[PDB]
């Protein structure tokens, strides 16, 4: 790996400034490099591989939906013939978009979730994995579909189960994971009920302990309810 | 729909 | 080169959905691709290698000057040392930016400029030329910081000459050169008073030559002039 | 200071 020399302090010096740098695909190489070194990740190190690669594949998506939707307006009546281009052009974003997404599932299971014993560390992880098969299902359309979508259900029900057991119904990481299960119910499963019904019992059960945390971390859960909220405004 | 920010707890 | 099989029209097609997908380096290799296929460009295929490279450039751009910026504290009294990680970085992203600009420089070189005749293709070119070099003389610091300074300077000024002779005061390509020039001067060649006087005479030429022009055209020139305004008021 | 736009004539 192109990063095997690079120290692993190094490494994590050097993705918090490709994120100052707004650099993003920088940030992700340095930590997939971290990652490959063996040594499980700390919080704060859990978070900026999160940070590097969300924002890669955010561009990614974004990029995905906007040619999906030149190409789907394309195959309407009366719409003139362009040539294979839309649809060559919307397979290559998706192809890198997907190995973007692999690279991500790849790093979880060599070796990250097998290690994380902690509830923060593999909530977070089983998390992840449940939100980049969610990216992969969001462009499949073939034979594997539903596995896609199983393997993404799969993923945050294990963390949905630990964190319900060993995690406080405002922790962030519960909170998050929460509000992802529950879009993927309402935009992947076909199920926006379950959703709905999701956003709300997190919501409240949230509301609830607040009670017992100081400014901060009152200040930290607040924001992913708020979240919540906003979900159940759209979708109600 | 709003997906949680990626940094977390 | 890796576009080498793609039919000309079908890299303009994709250049153009890249940008729309924001995806300006995809762009930037499809407008290389069809610039290497060897006709001349016409004037929306100018623009979009402009729009592809300039996006491309700008990005690292503002990543070099976060960097640079770092790297400067750290080098002041009493901050603690680091290592080498801030200079390595700010190094690569550099090194990065050169290459794009000596990409742009070598496609201008091989061989756009030589077969430009009309003064909106060769002006937009030998703007171009000159924009490239500047990019280069923000983050030059060695032997051959004047060297490329002269040659933004050469650029810009042939550029100048031709534009003066073959274009009306209100010509969007005209005032963009004349802002870029300013620019030079005020930025680069620490020249702040031949920037201040290169841009106002240019706005006060254009101003005078509005009446001639029809609406849209008007819009056209009065977007660049108000950049012109938008400096002199920075700079004075 | 300001620069050109990209596209322009
Ligand atoms: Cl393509
Ligand atoms: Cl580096
Ligand atoms: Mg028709
Ligand atoms: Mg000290
Ligand atoms: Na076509
Ligand atoms: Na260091």
């Amino acid at each position: 790996g192109a990063m095997g020399s690079m120290e692993r302090a190094s490494l994590i010096q050097k993705a918090k400034l490709a994120e100052q740098a707004e650099r993003y695909e920088d940030m992700a190489a340095f930590m997939k490099g971290a990652v490959e070194k063996g040594e499980e990740l700390s919080c704060e190190e859990r978070n900026l591989l999160s940070v590097a690669y969300k924002n890669v594949v955010g561009g990614q998506r974004a990029a995905w939906r906007v040619l999906s939707s030149i190409e789907q307006k394309s195959n309407e009546e009366g719409s003139e013939e362009k040539g294979p281009e839309v649809r060559e052009y919307r397979e290559k974003v998706e192809t890198e978009l997907q190995g973007v997404c692999d690279t991500v599932l790849g790093l979880l299971d060599s070796h990250l979730i097998k290690e994380a014993g902690d509830a923060e560390s593999r909530v977070f992880y089983l998390k992840m994995k449940g939100d980049y098969y969610r990216y992969l299902a969001e462009v499949a359309t073939g034979d594997d579909k539903k596995r896609i979508i199983d393997s993404a259900r799969s993923a945050y029900q294990e963390a949905m189960d630990i964190s319900k057991k060993e995690m406080p119904p405002t922790n962030p990481i519960r909170l998050g994971l929460a509000l992802n299960f529950s879009v993927f119910h309402y935009e992947i499963a076909n199920s926006p009920e379950e959703a709905i019904s999701l956003a709300k019992t997190t919501f409240d059960e949230a509301m609830a302990d607040l009670h017992t945390l100081s400014e901060d971390s009152y200040k930290d859960s607040t924001l992913i309810m708020q979240l919540l909220r906003d979900n159940l405004t759209l979708w109600t | 729909a709003h997906s949680s920010p990626a940094s977390x707890q």
